[PDB]
């Protein structure tokens, strides 16, 4: 049973840090979508002025 | 046709007075040129965001939030917390 308690950790060290990075850097990539939302909202505002 | 030609005349030269000539209209007291062309031209922005819609107020996108690059204090507490959570794994 001690071996079994060690059994789960076998194929987990493979990607624990890989997940730590995948869920970190890709989430860090959200500033681009933020700034693009900013420009899209500016486009919506000006386009609405034009539509008015 | 005279009824067609006369109608065209009375509906064109008078249409000239209304639109094609800047004579406004004698039958109607307020000219639309002093009413629509500039003030009601703000009616478009009256329905829109006034001095703000055509302007498109400057709103630069800001930065997202992070840990202030703080591993002196957050890292050790995070490690202890994660190990405490591991106590019921």
């Amino acid at each position: 049973d001690r071996i079994d308690s060690v059994s789960q950790l076998q194929n987990v060290a493979e990607t624990t840090k890989v997940l730590f990075d995948v869920s970190k850097e890709t989430v860090e990539l959200e500033s681009e979508a933020f700034e693009l939302k900013q420009k899209v909202e500016l486009a919506h505002e000006a386009k609405a002025v034009l539509d008015s | 046709q005279d009824l067609y030609l006369r109608e065209l005349k009375d509906t064109k030269l008078a249409p000239s007075t209304l639109q094609d000539a800047e004579g406004n209209v004698k039958p109607w007291n307020p000219p639309q040129k002093p009413n629509l062309p500039e003030l009601e031209l703000q009616g478009p922005e009256a329905l829109k965001a006034y001095t703000e819609q055509n302007v498109e107020t400057a709103h630069v996108a800001k930065e997202s939030e992070e840990g202030e690059s703080e591993p002196i204090e957050e890292d050790w507490l995070v490690l202890d917390d994660a190990e405490e959570t591991k106590e019921s794994h």
